[PDB]
Order: C-alpha cells, then sequence, then structure tokens
C-alpha cells in the first residue's frame, strides 16, 4: 500500500484479549491502521502489574535513535512513556496532571478536616 | 447603496434612422372583394392592437409566448420557438413556432389576435434568406434545438434587420417535400452535401424561368399599403 | 488667485479627438469579453469628452474599470483629466458623489489638483461640499502639501461657523481632521489645533468608547488623548510664542461635563478612563493655572490668523505651480512611450 | 496491457474546468454577519473570531480607502500586537485586488515583514489575509511606533549512557556533557507561513 505523502510514526499497537491490553511501541506510517502492518517491532509494554507488583516495558535505544535520525514523529502516549522513562524529556501535560491531582487531594484533605 | 445604472448611447447618422415597416397580414390577397371587408377587419385588429403590442418580427426569429390555457398548471402556457412562417390574412393570420425538446420536435400554430394569448416576446430578431423555413423538419435537430430559458437578446431600438446568411445540413434523403426543386427557390440548404451533381442536373429540368419574367401575375401594392398606412395613423390619432 | 486656479496648458495640451461613440463601443465590448484594458482608452475618452452625458458615460466606464481585472495602476494624470472634465462642465454633485464613494470609483487627486478643486469651491462659495471633501481628505491622509494651508483655513473657519452642538459622526470627523494639517509644526495655530483635536478625540472616546476612534478612522489606539493634550500643554509651557484662543474654554467645558456624573478592550491592571477622569481634571486645572502663570490674550480669532498665512501661502503656491509643471513634463515624457506601445501591437498584427 | 483514455480525458477536463471557473476569492471569503457562516461552505466560524468578524473589517476593505492601497503604509498584525508588546508590521510591496468584488475588498498582497523588530531581507506571501483582524496605523506616530532596540543538560539516562560510553573508551572526561541551545531558534506560534504551501478549495 503506497500511501501518498504521509510520514513514519512510532506508535502503540494493541494486543491481547479484552480486559488484557498489551501495548507495543513500533514504527509505521501515519496512515496505517491501529493493528496494521509495521516495519520493525521496537518494544513492548504491559499496563498490568506482574507478581512482583511492577509492570513490564522494553526499549530499543540504538534502533529508536536510528529511526528518529531517519525521521519519524511520535505519538503522545509513547513520548509520554519515554519522558517518564528518562531517555526523553518529561511531559508538560504530565506535570499539569500531577499538579492538578495534588491540588485536588489538598482540597479533599481540607474538606475532610472541615467535616471532622 | 444605490445600484449602478448602465446606459448605452449609439449615435450614427446613416445607421440610426430606419423609416418604415408594415405587417404582412394588413395587406390583402390578390383575390377580389370589397375593401370594406378589409378596412373593418383592419380597424378591429387595430383597436385590439391598441391593447396588444405584437413586437414586430420576421421568419427565423425566436418568439416566447404566454397564453391563457383553460385547464393547465396555473391556467397558463408558456412556449418558446423559432418562427417557421406567418400564414393567412386578416384576423385568421397566424404564425408557426417550433422547438426541439427532450429529443422531440414540437410545433404550434399561434393565432396572434385571439384573446386566449396574453403576451408575445421577441428573444431575438433576425431574418433568414428563405422566407419559409419548413425544411427545418428534415434538418438536423441541433439547428432547431433552442433554449426555453434564454432571456431576450437586447436589440437596438432603431436599426436595420440582422440577416444571418448561413447554410444548414440536413437529414438524409427520405424527405417529405422534395426541397430540391426550383419551384421553392430556397438556398439555406447545402446541395453539395445533401445530394449529387447528378441530382442537381436531374432537378434543373423543373426549372421554369418564365415565372419571374411574367408580369401579369405579380400584385402591385404601393398605393394600397400607403392607404393602409394612412388608415393606421388615423386610427392611432383618433 | 485666478492664475493659480486656471491653466490653459491642460486644456490646450495633447488632445486626442477620437469618436466618443467608437471609444464607448470599444470599451463596452472589451469589458463584455472581460479582458484587461489599458488606461490609454479611458484617457483618450476623457480627453475627447465635451458633454455632460459623455462625462456620465465616463463615470460608468470608470466604475467598470474599477471592477475590471486591473485596478491598481491609478494614473494621476488620467484622474486629473477626469477632474477637469467634470469641474469645467460644472457637475459638483457628481464630483462630490464620486469623492465620497471613492471606494466605488477610486479618485485620488494630488496636492495641486485638489487645491484647484477647493479654490473653485471657494469661488462658488459653498461650505458643506468643502467640509465633506476635507473629511474625505482626512480619510486620504494627504496633508504634507501646499494644500495644508487651505485645509487649515477650511477647518478653522467651518468649526467656528458650524454651530451644531451634538453630532457624533461629525464631531469625530472634526476631531480627527484637525490633527493632520497641524503636523507641520509651524506655530501656535498648528500645535494648539493639534491640542484641540486631541481634546475632541478624547471627548469622542469618553462619550462613545475607543472603538469608533480607530475602526473606520485611521487613528492610534492609545486611550490617553486627554493625557496627550496635557503633555502638549506642559511642554509648550516649558518651551517661542503661543497665540491662544478661547477653545481652551471649550476644552474646559468638555472636561467638566465629562467629570459630571460587553467587550472589554481596556487592560485590567491599567485603570479605566472612567476612573482617570478625576485626576485628568485635577492635572488639567493645574496646567491651566500654570499656563496663566506663564500668550494668554485669547482674543485673536483663529480664522482671522489664517489671513496671515495667505502671504506665505502666496509664496508656496509658486513651489506648488513648479511641482505641477514638473508633473506635466514627466507625464508628457513617459506617456508617449505608451502610444508607441500600442503601435507595437498594431505593427505586430 | 490494456490502456485507458477516458480517465485521462476526465482528469484533463476536470482540471481545466476547475482552474477556469473556480469560485472567486471574494465569493468564498464573503461572510454574513448575523449568522456567521460563509456562503458556498455552510461552515460556522470559531468562537474566538466570532466577535472580530462581527466588529472588525478586512485588509482590502481597509486598503480601499486610500490611493494605490497604501504602498508602504502601515498595516499591523492585530494578533501579533495583542500577543506581544513589541511592534510587528508588514512591508507590503505588491497588491492585487479581485475585480469581481463589489467593494474591491478582497485580493492578494504581500512584501517584507518583521517580527519583534527582526526584519528580514525577504518579501514573501502573507498569511491569513481574509481575517477580520486588520488594523491600519496612520503616517503620524510612525517613527515612535517603529522604534525598537547557553546550554542544557542531557536527560539523566542519556548522560549516564554517554558516561558509560566514554568510560568504556577509557578517557575520564569529568566535564558534564551539554548541547547548544542558542543555536536552536525555538520559534513562536505566530511566525507566519507560506500561503502557497496551503491549498485552496
Ligand atoms: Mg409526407
Amino acid at each position: 500500500k503506497a500511501y501518498r505523502g504521509g510520514h513514519l510514526t512510532i506508535r502503540l499497537a494493541l494486543g491481547g484479549c479484552t480486559n488484557r491490553p498489551f501495548y507495543r511501541i513500533v514504527a509505521a506510517h501515519n496512515k496505517c491502521p491501529r493493528d496494521g502492518r509495521f516495519v520493525e517491532q521496537l518494544g513492548s509494554y504491559d499496563p498490568l502489574p506482574n507478581s512482583h507488583g511492577e509492570k513490564l516495558v522494553a526499549l530499543n535505544l540504538d534502533r529508536i535513535r536510528h529511526w528518529i535520525g531517519c525521521g519519524a514523529h511520535l505519538s503522545k502516549p509513547m513520548e509520554k512513556l519515554l519522558g517518564l522513562a528518562g531517555f526523553f524529556p518529561l511531559h508538560p501535560m504530565m506535570i499539569t496532571n500531577a499538579e492538578r491531582l495534588r491540588r485536588k487531594r489538598a482540597r479533599e484533605v481540607l474538606l475532610a478536616s472541615q467535616k471532622t | 447603496q444605490p445600484p449602478p445604472k448602465p446606459v448605452i448611447v449609439d449615435k450614427h447618422r446613416p445607421v440610426e434612422p430606419e423609416r418604415r415597416f408594415l405587417s404582412p397580414e394588413f395587406i390583402p390577397r390578390r383575390g377580389r372583394t370589397d375593401p370594406l371587408k378589409f378596412q373593418i377587419e383592419r380597424k378591429d385588429m387595430l383597436e385590439r392592437r391598441k391593447v396588444l403590442h405584437i413586437p414586430e418580427f420576421y421568419v427565423g426569429s425566436i418568439l416566447r409566448v404566454t397564453t391563457a390555457d383553460p385547464y393547465a398548471s396555473g391556467k397558463i402556457s408558456q412556449f418558446l420557438g423559432i418562427c417557421i412562417q406567418r400564414s393567412g390574412r386578416g384576423l385568421g393570420a397566424t404564425f408557426i413556432l417550433r422547438n426541439v425538446i427532450e429529443g422531440q420536435g414540437v410545433e404550434i400554430c399561434f393565432e396572434l389576435y385571439n384573446p386566449r394569448v396574453q403576451e408575445i416576446q421577441v428573444v431575438k430578431l433576425e431574418k433568414r434568406l428563405d422566407d419559409s423555413l419548413l425544411y427545418l423538419r428534415d434538418a438536423l435537430p441541433e439547428y432547431s434545438t433552442f433554449d426555453v430559458n434564454m432571456k431576450p437578446v437586447v436589440q437596438e431600438p432603431n436599426q436595420k434587420v440582422p440577416v444571418n446568411e448561413l447554410k444548414v445540413k440536413m437529414k438524409p434523403k427520405p424527405w417529405s417535400k422534395r426541397w430540391e426543386r426550383p419551384n421553392f427557390n430556397i438556398k439555406g440548404i447545402r446541395f453539395d452535401l445533401c445530394l449529387t451533381e447528378q441530382q442537381m442536373k436531374e432537378a434543373q429540368k423543373w426549372n421554369q424561368p418564365w415565372l419571374e419574367f411574367d408580369m401579369m401575375r405579380e400584385y402591385d401594392t404601393s398605393k394600397i399599403e400607403a392607404a393602409i398606412w394612412k388608415e393606421i395613423e388615423a386610427s392611432k390619432r383618433s | 488667485s485666478s492664475a493659480y486656479v486656471d491653466s490653459h496648458k491642460w486644456e490646450a495640451r495633447e488632445k486626442e479627438h477620437y469618436c466618443l461613440a467608437d471609444l464607448a463601443s470599444l470599451m463596452d465590448k472589451t469589458f463584455e469579453r472581460k479582458l484587461p484594458v489599458s488606461s490609454l482608452t479611458i484617457s483618450r475618452l476623457i480627453d475627447n469628452i465635451s458633454s455632460r452625458e459623455e462625462i456620465d458615460h465616463a463615470e460608468y466606464y470608470l466604475y467598470k474599470f474599477r471592477h475590471s481585472p486591473n485596478c491598481w495602476y491609478l494614473r494621476n494624470w488620467t484622474i486629473h483629466t477626469w477632474i477637469r472634465q467634470c469641474l469645467k462642465y460644472d457637475a459638483q454633485d457628481k464630483a462630490l458623489y464620486t469623492l465620497v464613494n471613492k471606494v466605488q470609483y477610486g479618485i485620488f487627486p494630488d496636492n495641486f489638483t485638489f487645491n484647484l478643486l477647493m479654490d473653485s469651491f471657494i469661488k462658488k462659495e459653498n461650505y458643506k461640499d468643502a467640509l465633506s471633501v476635507v473629511f474625505e481628505v482626512m480619510m486620504q491622509e494627504a496633508f504634507e502639501v501646499p494644500s495644508t494651508q487651505l485645509l487649515s483655513l477650511y477647518v478653522l473657519f467651518h468649526c467656528l461657523a458650524k454651530k451644531t452642538d451634538f453630532s457624533w459622526e461629525e464631531e469625530r470627523n472634526f476631531g480627527a481632521s484637525l490633527l493632520l494639517p497641524g503636523l507641520k509644526q509651524k506655530n501656535s495655530v498648528g500645535f494648539s489645533s493639534q491640542l484641540y483635536g486631541y481634546a475632541l478625540l478624547g471627548k469622542v472616546e469618553l462619550q462613545q468608547g475607543l472603538r469608533a476612534v480607530y475602526h473606520n478612522m485611521p487613528l492610534i489606539w492609545k486611550p490617553g488623548y486627554l493625557d496627550r493634550a496635557l503633555q502638549v500643554m506642559e511642554k509648550v509651557a516649558a518651551s517661542p510664542e503661543d497665540i491662544k484662543l478661547c477653545r481652551e474654554a471649550l476644552d474646559v467645558l468638555g472636561a467638566v461635563l465629562k467629570a459630571l456624573t460587553k467587550l472589554v478592550e481596556q487592560l485590567d491592571i491599567e485603570e479605566t478612563e472612567q476612573s482617570k477622569l478625576p485626576q485628568y481634571l485635577e492635572r488639567f486645572k493645574a496646567l491651566h493655572s500654570k499656563l496663566q502663570a506663564l500668550k494668554i490674550e485669547s482674543e485673536g480669532l483663529l480664522s482671522l490668523t489664517t489671513q496671515l498665512v495667505k502671504e506665505k501661502l502666496s509664496t508656496c503656491e509658486a513651489e506648488d505651480i513648479a511641482t505641477y509643471e514638473q508633473n506635466l513634463q514627466q507625464w508628457h515624457l513617459d506617456l508617449v512611450q505608451l502610444i508607441q506601445r500600442e503601435q507595437q501591437q498594431r505593427e505586430q498584427a | 496491457v490494456r490502456p485507458r483514455l477516458i480517465a485521462e480525458l476526465a482528469r484533463r477536463v476536470r482540471a481545466l474546468r476547475e482552474q477556469l471557473n473556480r469560485p472567486r476569492d471574494s465569493q468564498l471569503y464573503a461572510v454574513d454577519y448575523e449568522t456567521l457562516t460563509r456562503p458556498f461552505s455552510g461552515r460556522r466560524l470559531p468562537v474566538r473570531a466570532w466577535a472580530d468578524v462581527r466588529r472588525e473589517s478586512r485588509l482590502l476593505q481597509l486598503l480601499g480607502r486610500l490611493p494605490l492601497f497604501g504602498l508602504g503604509r502601515l498595516v499591523t498584525r492585530k494578533s501579533w500586537l495583542w500577543q506581544h508588546d513589541e511592534p510587528c508590521y508588514w512591508r507590503l510591496t505588491r497588491v492585487r485586488p479581485d475585480y469581481t468584488a463589489q467593494n474591491l475588498d478582497h485580493g492578494k498582497a504581500w512584501g517584507i515583514l518583521t517580527f519583534k523588530g527582526k526584519t528580514e531581507s525577504e518579501a514573501r506571501e502573507i498569511e491569513h489575509v481574509m481575517y477580520h483582524d486588520w488594523r491600519l496605523v496612520p503616517k503620524h506616530e510612525e517613527e515612535a511606533f517603529t522604534a525598537f532596540t547557553a546550554s542544557v543538560p542531557y536527560p539523566p539516562l542519556l548522560r549516564a549512557m554517554i558516561i558509560a560510553e566514554r568510560q568504556k573508551n577509557g578517557d575520564t572526561s569529568t566535564e558534564e556533557p551539554m548541547l547548544n541551545v542558542q543555536r536552536i531558534r525555538m520559534e513562536p506560534w505566530d511566525y507566519p507561513a507560506k500561503q502557497e504551501d496551503k491549498g485552496r478549495a
């Protein structure tokens, strides 16, 4: 499928049955479907915790750097995960969400102290 | 804001003044009868003309007409068509119109004095070298195929008659009238493509040149049409 | 100045003498086929006009040219052909209509041609037409010319002879027009007229907001027009001669009547003009007292002081004439190039 | 292989017809002020520009009130001057209005520009001409208006990777690695674009 224009993009592909999502960071074109074909499988991510409590994720640093040097845009969830990892800058919307959660928790504690 | 008002002025001493023009149905026929008939029918149609305008026209002109139909959509009938001919004299005078629509060639015979017709209109005024255009039946449909929504081509108030000197291609041989003969003396058709030089040589036998050379058949009119003119202007003044 | 008004050169120089009907038919068919046409046709037409109906035909053809594929060229010599053809055959209604709906016709006279037009207005002794026309020149924003003195005379006379107390459009027009003639920084008349225009603009703002100040009027957006008037007064008191008139009393009246008891364009931190009125009035009284402590005759009528300008007006009219003959020479030099240009097409054909 | 000709014919005819009788710029820029919907499109306008389209006028409508559409005359980007205190304008060089417009209130014009007093020796197409966000500055208060006057650490994981790299290489290099940031000219949103890059219906 020769897509007109377009541009490569590293994004998340979904796997696993319902109520068991398994994301896979992978490079592909902007116009490909969600579970459509790709070029090279890059890394994986499990949004569920393991027996240890932590959850799993894998990054392919050299290959991802090569792909970025070749030129490919990034999707918001995957670059957010990269920023949380540390190879990539931290996300401003992540900072805003954290600050909003902290404000809401402070407000809830204030209301609890008022009620008590 | 007020809309702009376009105005056109055309000043040419030779071209602007055209003097006179008579209708083809005011004139009488060669037949013998008392001119009292003619004059009373003329004053009748003239005191009707004081109401209805009949913008003068010619054969080969495009006429749009609105008429009062008894049983129709809105009880009116609007028809656009090419003038094939004007036939008859007196009040029974009529003009034929024709138009190809949806592939069908329709034609009407409108009488121009019945109260049933409401309005005449000249979309275009022009003249063909042939006085009779009945060969448009056998002509191609594209020549007669005209628009119904064509608004009036603006014509000057005082100008000569535009004559489109053209020729027309025709349907194949199986014609109805045998237009090839010299009895009609028509030229709008294109013989070279409609037939062969053999057919030309075969039809020239029906050439009767002496018709135009004879002079006891022609009908002089000058004094007649002058008297009719004077009757018209007298009725207009009165 | 009848010599400054009339000029036999224009009427006896380079007349075409082609058939008006032929040119009309040509232009009509060219604009019916809606292909672009040079200004040479319109110029020859206007030079050939000798009738009122012909000037009307030319007005409609100029409308068509405005709505033609070419509109920017805007040849001033053709504009003045039209202006002369209209004003010599005395259609002031048509002249005023075109000049007010310039957007419909797009006439743009220069300094000398406009001064000729306004001098003809003087000769016929009409005020409303000249007033509307100087408002349209305020729209033009063309005041760095010898016609600055004529504009000043006109406005200084008409603002006094007006005697119309309430009119928002007219008052904004006056307030905005009284500035541009005075930017030449010439004398008390100049900078005090700038002061009074600042006062009028601040009044218009305080009475109907800052929107109309700029929306359909080319002006600056700084709301502190009273502030600028105070600045002007303080710098004048610091610094020459200042021949004054009692329009400072009109300024006092406006300030006191405003001190007397939706989209938000004003900036939040910066206060509102409604809240600045008090300190505006305090500082205005302060500057009044300072000026009277410092010139303060307030007797010389300003329209009479424009007669003092008539002498150096009669000196600069010579420069204006010289520039006009320079324009004529440049026009006759570069226009003949366009006649051979049509000959190029005809020889190519 | 079987060729096909009607496809080429349709392509050519459609291209010719559209490039001939495309809708006029004025026709498709016209706006009805009480409904706030462009004709020929039936689309509504953005809430941020509703008021500006109701109140303020267009560039060519402003330029129609002065000769030659004001060559060299000051029109400033209202959006730029509300977004930044610095002066920003347009050195308009060429102008061309659309003849079909009744008020000659639409067309194309551009020249050199300037952003916060950073003038470029470059006369390029304007951006967003048809907006109702145009403000005309007079010739007075002109010079007063036109008057105008390191590095960052790498990410932690990346710097750790480079530390391991150069330690494997063998050199100490106790200096912390950095990149140039004065070179990276992060450009504001309002930096204009190329009209021709974006298409047209
Ligand atoms: Mg038969």
